[PDB]
RNA sequence: GGCCUGCU
RNA sequence: AGUAGAAACAAGGCC
């Protein structure tokens, strides 16, 4: 049958029949009488539409070629040899520019004259009863239905015919045609009656093929085939199957529970070795500090020019000397580095403006002291194979080292009281809520209690610094650059003061990724003498500046003034981190609300006040020789301010599994003592677990140490 | 509707003989010389006073063919041949003769 | 006096100050180089695991592989992966009959989303292998490439649009005797069968960063896109079964979590009477993923879908028959350097196989050793065990399978245990008479997990009185206590723009005091050290002061032609107006009625050049990966202002020789930008159909140039214009 | 015109012709999403190292025809070089501060009307009342409760064709709404706005906030109606309870 | 010396 | 040298 439409109806509307077939996914070899009623229906539509044109009047103009104008309206305007997302784009663009209503169903055709529809349907069957039937099935319809039949007759209600009465004698010419050419076919058969309205498929996913044998190859061990595996599972029913293999299995697989006992747990070891090292980036507890006293803000000002002004109010200067060897690196370098900062500073106080930002000289000094141009330089392997050094890089445990008193000091006056206020808090939106009262007069409080702390300075000291350094690496990357450490503080009597600590220079900084380091140098100011705690100053070089002299009772000090001079690096995460380093304030004071809020579920009242003002409950914050020593809640609030910074400046990946391993035996260690029975399986397996990050961080080994203290003050 | 297709034509001797053949009502065959328009060659009978005696038109109506038997050909008869049906025109079929 | 946080513990209970135990404020910890060790280290640990399974050799991939099942039972405490079939199908069946109707039910809404899900849903992923250039890349760029070259190749069954027809294309690419893929340096490359399969079955292994609360680092895995529609399939069912479990807490978030094990916790201390002693026991999992065996896997979903239609089992059962064939790519690879001659070089791992030994220590020269036989064309084979959590769900389903059975029932003693798995964490709550029968009962659950291939941590467990225990970061002492110190990495500029940031950070204040118990004090602390730290990142400072940066001039100039500058965003330099009560308002509502009406509308104008809307999906959705969890994605409340922008993209590609996916964008883009000027609804509802995109683009415009005239701008001259252009681009479209 | 025309355009090149006759409907998604850009693991890192660059954002082609290349001082306010791989170029942070002391200004007045669910947040916080903070231990017990305190009382399905009608009525296709409240919602949203040209898009997706109705698990004490659990962080803590009363009630 | 890139 | 820690950075590539 399908020769049929290979013989007459031309390509455009063949391949749209064909496209229309792949439409709703039934396949052109089982039933083709389908295509052919179809295809003769899209092509009335065809010969129906074209050749029929109008103008801006109504009265169509009918031309049997269209002839080169902008005169090239169509009469009626195709809705099918559409795909059905736009057959009703199309429904629906009409029916809102239109104003008309949206049919439930796909019509053929839209005309002007009568600004409506038209679905012509062109059956085997007489068209008086075919009629009727798309009536009823279309509901409540205004757009006017027109039907032809192959016996020549036409209808449609109202009497209506559309058109000219020339183009239906073409339709049912072309009809005829139609039908007198089967004729010389002979399908009438199955013509009439073809189609009866078949939808149905099965959904078929088969495994075939290599795919196959993979499952051939992932069964259990005396399994041959998938299947005869899911035979076997259909057929498997539960017949005590676990019970024999539980008695089977040997019993040295258990999982006996050790007591936990008072008497049970060990001090973890710590490693021995050489004394731990400092690691900061900047000094912590021996910092100096040359001041101005100017009324600017934290970010207000210029840093240059704001350094320059502080250094020049300290007088006493001498010539730079050798006091404390890096004892690996090129000391005379530190030292040619310091006059170079001093030159080119007094070389800056000379021009007309500060510059925002200065550049240093790329001398030999700072290029050693820097680390430029000692990255190995990248080749292939096919050109470096017979070089018997070449190997993998050094990949293995660090190197153990002991703990030393020198951190349990610097945290003890990390923990101190100031006499300055380090943080100058934002403003917030005016408190509307008693709620917010209480909120306020709370932070109050713990501003106060906090402000006058060390380890809020160190905070603002550590992000001012990371900051700048981070801007300058994201900036000036290829050039170093001179940042003074500013600090600016509020004294007693009010008056705003800036700080100056030191200098850091930047080296080259094309961070890739966030383990790429970026290398600079820093010089930091004071009055500690180096040559009593040596090991706490093994990557430092130190010398010797000036001399200070302070307001005492003993005459005037005149104590000596050195310079601690070291080559740093950070990376784009660490400068990141430490550029959040306020965050310390909220998990402190986070922690200290949450103590008072559970202490006032207590009382039905706000406890704050008492709590700050009475100082009548204290905490254990301490140990001294005498014993456990506890503090005012403020003492509280400093201590875990303080822990918190020295976690965010000596972080580290034993510091996490430290916390982690410690963790879980601080819980067993409470259940202990809340007398709930606690057990272990592998209580050895924890140590160990403990015991192995704890290889060469201060931090961590004096966390270390307080954890056996805490151990041996508990358990009692 | 009345689709037409012309065979039978090519290059041919002076005094030679060609039979044109219009696959496809009454039926014409009508030709064009390069430099002209339309000429009346036959149809059905009649035939032209430049073509009469020399070509006959025939046709079959069970086949639905009409043919052009074209005998004594001279260098004038040189040009399209073209199929009509009465509106209905075909592509024409090249003659040359020579 | 020497100051010490722990001594505080003497006085407050540890979980009642817990925070204080999270290091949470520094930088945490980072992979530098290859992960390849890693990957060469878990490789072999799975395959020792399980040395006394059986030896066998892939007839198609040639690669051996490693089947413990039914193996011997294990003789020591050590991690084994000798699960047995018939025990673990006995488990399944007693689930089943403790939930009757939830294997059926779960497969019956399965079947459904199955037969009716979209190919694009795979486009909703992270990272994944595309083989075509060997390299993980996002999950629509790797789609699209396959697509391509299976369209290329013959298998154009994926245009039906239908993620079931994708992967009939994918199967039957199996059967093909020779593929063709594309590389530049463009080049037709050819790949046999045997290739072919490889690259199909193997893994990409890269090392996990920012992972807090381990010494030592961990490597990941990440799998193809042929797998990945049946991986999605198999999750969906087990997705759908574990949410009729309420012993599972895998599907849910972390307060249903908390619900959930109160709930459980006191139904077994609150059943339990005086005579029976009840005991909770908060235990790891150590090495979940490397002894859970796919095999196992397919046995469990083939006992799930009996009495269903074959085509949902096969199409079910095709993930684990790759799985437990699968290939996990070696890594980077490893660099070397030479000291005496002063350079570096660096080795990719396909040399691992061939490469001599004398570079590498005697830890990698080892591992090195014992990973060789199973070398396979630069990768090695992984058949024993999971690599990385890809079955989540169905290791969840195994573990609450085991936890159901002991429900008292199935235990035949007086102890009984209930309690809560979420996959490589459980808290198991265990009732007996006795300290005896607790024993007991907790030795013959060891027992069952040992069994069905899961092993308990004995280092990382302990087992207390219940009233007292750990889940996922979470401390339950007679109710959970809140922590905070998870969250205190979320309390910064979030990174994705100005607006979005400000949003964002009002938003996790808020959430945090709604439900981690942050303080009222701390939240207005957190909300000042924001708005300090947002200044200080975006340059963006109040206005009124004389803080000199490259945004304090124009800023300062719109500050002092500003009348009421009250109104002023945040980002603009105005002053910050946010409280306790109003973290629940996007900024520019706040002060929408303080605003002056010129700067009002310069700032909400459509017509600004950098607010940019890609897809209905992105709008106000940022994907913030929480610290200790999987990446996760928030709705944050926002308005479209100038300050909505999208940043900077890497810009790195210039320098690669895969430089044409540039073009290929930007033509990709412009080609979308016109449809969707032709479709509006593009974004907002993704079109369907199997048609062209040019067929419905000039058909479009036929009619709404018609219908625009019946009534709009055109005219008859246009009209006509437009009719005959598009007759001019259907003729070039044949031509 | 102009659309037809680009199309035109981009069809007179070859390798965008082939990319348009090739490329079914279907998959528009997948090419769409086709990028070469991976998606960040540390947003935060790089915004805070991206900001310290010149031109660090990026905007449409169109920013080099309304905003000056510099400002007084000679500030770069945009670049030419566009981005890796789209047509738009980069443009320093300048350029947004700019647009918004003297860039073009439009009315702004229909912004309340599409924000909706902000601006009620607005008015019934305006409106508020509170009340003394009672101090004593809140028995937080964790309940399902929706969030969206204007849902309509539709899924996010129910009423995406709503949505489409009342932004996109050609696309509907075969779904014509039943529900009568559904016919009034778009009645409403469609007469309301009939000429917003904020943006489709957006339009669409603030509809979808508003009228779909979404649901999430939270520790509450008491309240538990829509509109007392959006300020649920303001009037339940750890031990003390502040009364309020919203501006709706 | 000149130019390109900074998660590809 | 320095940062850092089971492998890396201490710029890369292209001419």
């Amino acid at each position: 049958m399908e020769d049929f439409v290979r013989q007459c109806f031309n390509p455009m509307i063949v391949e749209l029949a064909e496209k229309a077939m792949k439409e709703y996914g039934e396949d052109l070899k089982i039933e083709t009488n389908k295509f052919a009623a179809i295809c003769t229906h899209l092509e009335v539509c065809f010969m129906y539409s074209d050749f029929h044109f109008i103008n801006e009047r109504g009265e169509s103009i009918i031309v049997e070629s269209g002839d080169p104008n902008a005169l090239l309206k169509h009469r009626f305007e195709i809705i099918e040899g559409r795909d059905r997302t736009m057959a009703w784009t199309v429904v629906n663009s009409i029916c809102n520019t239109t104003g008309a209503e949206k049919p439930k169903f796909l019509p053929d055709l839209y005309d002007y004259k009568e600004n409506r529809f038209i679905e012509i349907g062109v059956t085997r069957r007489e068209v008086h009863i075919y009629y009727l039937e798309k009536a009823n099935k279309i509901k409540s319809e205004k757009t006017h239905i027109h039907i032809f039949s192959f016996t020549g007759e036409e209808m449609a209600t109202k009497a209506d015919y559309t058109l000219d009465e020339e183009s239906r004698a073409r339709i049912k010419t072309r009809l005829f045609t139609i039908r007198q050419e089967m004729a010389s076919r002979g399908l009438w058969d199955s013509f009439r009656q073809s189609e009866r309205g078949e939808e149905t498929i099965e959904e078929r996913f088969e495994i075939t093929g290599t795919m196959r044998r993979l499952a051939d190859q992932s069964l259990p061990p005396n399994f041959s085939s998938l299947e005869n595996f899911r035979a076997y599972v259909d057929g498997f029913e539960p017949n005590g199957y676990i019970e024999g293999k539980l008695s089977q299995m040997s019993k040295e697989v258990n999982a006996r529970i050790e007591p936990f006992l008072k008497t049970t747990p060990r001090p973890l070891r710590l490693p021995d070795g050489p004394p731990c090292s400092q690691r900061s980036k900047f000094l912590l507890m021996d910092a100096l500090k040359l001041s101005i006293e100017d009324p600017s803000h934290e970010g207000e000002g210029i840093p240059l020019y704001d350094a320059i002004k502080c250094m020049r109010t300290f007088f006493g200067w001498k010539e730079p000397n050798v006091v404390k060897p890096h004892e690996k690196g090129i000391n005379p370098n530190y030292l040619l580095a310091w006059k170079q900062v001093l030159a080119e500073l007094q070389d800056i106080e000379n021009e007309e403006k500060i510059p925002k930002t200065k550049n240093m000289k790329k001398t030999s000094q700072l290029k050693w002291a820097l680390g430029e141009n000692m990255a190995p330089e990248k080749v292939d392997f096919d050109d470096c194979k017979d070089v018997s050094d070449l190997k993998q890089y050094d990949s293995d445990e660090p190197e153990l080292r002991s703990l030393a008193s020198w951190i349990q000091s610097e945290f003890n006056k990390a923990c101190e009281l100031t006499d300055s206020s380090w943080i100058e808090l934002d403003e917030i939106g005016e408190d509307v809520a008693p709620i917010e009262h209480i909120a306020s007069m709370r932070r109050n409080y713990f501003t106060a209690e906090v402000s006058h702390c060390r380890a809020t300075e160190y905070i603002m000291k550590g992000v001012y610094i990371n900051t700048a350094l981070l801007n300058a690496s994201c900036a000036a990357m290829d050039d170093f650059q001179l940042i003074p450490m500013i600090s600016k503080c509020r004294t007693k009597e009010g008056r705003r003061k800036t700080n100056l600590y030191g200098f850091i220079i930047k080296g080259r900084s094309h961070l890739r990724n966030d383990t790429d380091v970026v290398n600079f140098v820093s010089m930091e100011f004071s009055l500690t003498d180096p040559r009593l705690e040596p090991h706490k100053w093994e990557k430092y070089c130190v010398l010797e500046i000036g001399d200070m002299l302070l307001r005492s009772a003993i005459g005037q000090v005149s104590r000596p003034m050195f310079l601690y001079v070291r080559t740093n690096g950070t990376s784009k995460i660490k400068m990141k981190w430490g550029m959040e380093m306020r965050r310390c304030l909220l998990q402190s004071l986070q922690q200290i609300e949450s103590m008072i809020e559970a202490e006032s579920s207590v009382k039905e009242k706000d406890m704050t006040k008492e709590f700050f003002e009475n100082k009548s409950e204290t905490w254990p914050i301490g140990e001294s020789p005498k014993g456990v020593e506890e503090g005012s809640i403020g003492k509280v609030c400093r201590t875990l301010l303080a822990k918190s910074v020295f976690n965010s400046l000596y972080a580290s990946p034993q510091l996490e599994g430290f916390s982690a391993e410690s963790r879980k035996l601080l819980l067993i260690v409470q259940a202990l003592r809340d007398n709930l029975e606690p057990g272990t399986f592998d209580l050895g397996g924890l140590y160990e677990a403990i015991e192995e990050c704890l290889i060469n961080d201060p931090w961590v080994l004096l966390n270390a140490s307080w954890f056996n203290s805490f151990l041996t003050h508990a358990l009692r | 509707q009345v689709q037409l297709q012309e065979s039978g034509g090519g290059l041919v001797q002076t005094g030679d003989s060609l039979r044109l053949s219009c696959a496809g009502y009454t039926m014409g065959w009508f030709r064009q010389a390069p430099g002209k328009e339309r000429e009346f060659v036959a149809a059905i009978t009649y035939y032209a006073e430049a073509v009469k005696g020399r070509f006959t038109i025939s046709r079959d109506s069970g086949k639905n063919t009409v043919y052009l038997q074209m005998n004594s050909l001279k260098p004038e008869d040189t040009a399209v041949y073209y199929c009509a049906a009465r509106s209905f025109w075909g592509q024409g079929t090249q003659v040359t003769v020579s | 006096m020497d100051v010490n946080p722990t001594l505080l513990f003497l006085k407050v209970p540890a979980q009642n100050a817990i925070s204080t135990t999270f290091p949470y404020t520094g930088d945490p910890p980072y992979s530098h180089g290859t992960g390849t060790g890693y990957t060469m280290d878990t490789v072999n640990r799975t395959h020792q695991y399980s040395e006394k399974g059986r030896w066998t050799t892939n007839t198609e991939t040639g690669a051996p592989q490693l089947n413990p099942i039914d193996g011997p039972l294990p003789e020591d405490n050590e991690p084994s992966g000798y699960a047995q079939t018939d025990c673990v199908l006995e488990a399944m069946a007693f689930l089943e009959e403790s939930h009757p109707g939830i294997f059926e039910n779960s497969c019956l809404e399965t079947m459904e989303v199955v037969q009716q899900t979209r190919v694009d849903k795979l486009t909703q992923g992270r990272q994944t292998y595309d083989w075509t250039l060997n390299r993980n890349q996002p999950a629509a760029t790797a789609l699209a490439n396959t697509i391509e070259v299976f369209r290329s190749n013959g298998l154009t069954a994926n245009e039906s649009g239908r993620l079931i027809d994708f992967l009939k294309d994918v199967m039957e690419s199996m059967d093909k005797e020779e593929m063709e893929i594309t590389t530049h340096f463009k080049k037709k490359q050819r790949l046999n069968k045997r290739s072919y399969l490889i690259r199909a079955l193997t893994l990409n292994t890269m090392t996990k960063d920012a992972e807090r609360g381990k010494l030592k680092r961990r490597a990941i895995a990440t799998p193809g896109m042929q797998i990945r529609g049946f991986v999605y399939f198999v999750e969906t069912l087990a997705r759908s079964i574990c949410e009729k479990l309420e012993q599972s807490g895998l599907p849910v978030g972390g307060n249903e979590k908390k619900a959930k094990l109160a709930n459980v916790v006191r139904k077994m201390m609150t059943n339990s009477q005086d005579t029976e002693l009840s005991f909770t026991i908060t235990g790891d999992n150590t090495k979940w993923n490397e002894n859970q065996n796919p095999r196992m896997f397919l046995a469990m979903i083939t006992y799930i879908t009996r009495n269903q239609p074959e085509w949902f089992r096969n199409v079910l059962s095709i993930a684990p028959i790759m799985f437990s064939n699968k290939m996990a790519r070696l890594g980077k690879g490893y660099m070397f350097e030479s000291k005496s001659m002063k350079l570096r070089t660096q080795i990719p791992a396909e040399m691992l196989a061939s490469i001599d030994l004398k570079y590498f220590n005697d830890s990698t020269r080892k591992k090195i050793e014992k990973i060789r036989p199973l070398l396979i064309d630069g990768t090695a084979s992984l058949s024993p065990g999971m690599m990385m959590g890809m079955f989540n769900m169905l290791s969840t389903v195994l573990g609450v399978s085991i936890l159901n059975l002991g429900q008292k029932r199935y235990t035949k003693t007086t102890y009984w245990w209930d309690g809560l798995q979420s996959s490589d964490d459980f808290a198991l709550i265990v009732n007996a008479p006795n300290h005896e029968g607790i024993q007991a009962g907790v030795d013959r659950f060891y027992r069952t997990c040992k069994l069905l291939g899961i092993n308990m941590s004995k280092k990382k467990s302990y087992i207390n009185r219940t009233g007292t225990f750990e889940f996922t970061s979470f401390f339950y002492r007679y109710g959970f206590v809140a922590n905070f110190s998870m969250e205190l990495p979320s309390f910064g500029v979030s990174g994705i723009n100005e607006s979005a940031d400000m949003s964002i950070g009002v938003t996790v204040i808020k959430n945090n005091m709604i439900n981690n118990d942050l303080g009222p004090a701390t939240a207005q602390m957190a909300l000042q050290l924001f708005i300090k730290d947002y200044r200080y990142t975006y340059r963006c400072h109040r206005g009124d002061t004389q803080i000199q940066t490259r945004r304090s001039f124009e800023i300062k100039k719109l500050w002092e032609q500003t009348r009421s500058k009250a109104g002023l965003l945040v980002s603009d330099g105005g002053p910050n107006l946010y409280n306790i009560r109003n973290l629940h308002i996007p900024e520019v509502c706040l002060k929408w009625e303080l605003m002056d009406e010129d700067y009002q509308g310069r700032l909400c104008n459509p017509l600004n050049p950098f607010v940019s809307h890609k897809e209905i999906e992105s709008v106000n959705n940022a994907v913030m990966m929480p610290a200790h969890g999987p990446a996760k994605n928030m709705e944050y409340d926002a308005v479209a202002t100038t300050h909505s922008w999208i940043p900077k993209r890497n810009r790195s590609i210039l320098n690669t020789s895969q430089r044409g996916i540039l073009e290929d964008e930007q033509m990709y883009q412009k080609c979308c930008n016109l449809f969707e000027k032709f479709f509006p609804s593009s974004s907002y509802r993704r079109p369907v159909g199997i048609s062209s995109m040019v067929e419905a683009m000039v058909s479009r415009a036929r009619i709404d140039a018609r219908i625009d005239f019946e009534s709009g701008r055109i005219k008859k001259e246009e009209f006509a214009e437009i009719m005959k252009i598009c007759s001019t681009i259907e003729e070039l479209r044949r031509q | 015109m102009e659309r037809i025309k680009e199309l035109r355009d981009l069809m007179s090149q070859s390798r965008t012709r082939e990319i348009l006759t090739k490329t079914t409907v279907d998959h528009m998604a997948i090419i769409k999403k086709y990028t070469s850009g991976r998606q960040e693991k540390n947003p935060a890192l790089r915004m805070k190292w991206m900001m310290a660059m010149k031109y660090p954002i990026t905007a449409d082609k169109r920013i080099m025809e309304m905003i000056p290349e510099r400002n007084e001082q000679g500030q770069t306010l945009w670049s030419k070089t566009n981005d890796a791989g789209s047509d738009r170029v980069m443009v320093s942070p300048l350029a947004v501060t700019w647009w918004n002391r003297n860039g073009p200004t439009t009315s702004a007045v229909h912004y309340p009307k599409i924000y909706k669910t902000y601006f009620e947040k607005v008015e019934r916080l305006k409106h508020g009342t509170f009340g003394p903070v009672h101090f004593r231990n809140q028995v937080k017990i964790r309940r399902r409760v929706d969030i969206n305190p204007g849902h309509a009382d539709l899924s996010a399905k129910e009423a995406q064709d709503v949505i489409m009608e009342v932004v996109f009525p050609n696309e509907v296709g075969a779904r014509i709404l039943t529900s009568e409240s559904q016919l009034t919602i778009t009645k409403e949203k469609k007469e309301e706005l009939q000429d917003c040209k904020i943006s489709p898009l957006m339009v669409a997706y603030m509809l979808e906030r508003e009228l779909v109705r979404k649901t999430r698990f939270l520790p509450v004490a008491g309240g538990t109606s829509s509109v007392y659990i959006e300020v649920l962080h303001l009037t339940q803590g750890t031990c003390w309870e502040q009364m309020y009363t919203p501006g709706g009630e």
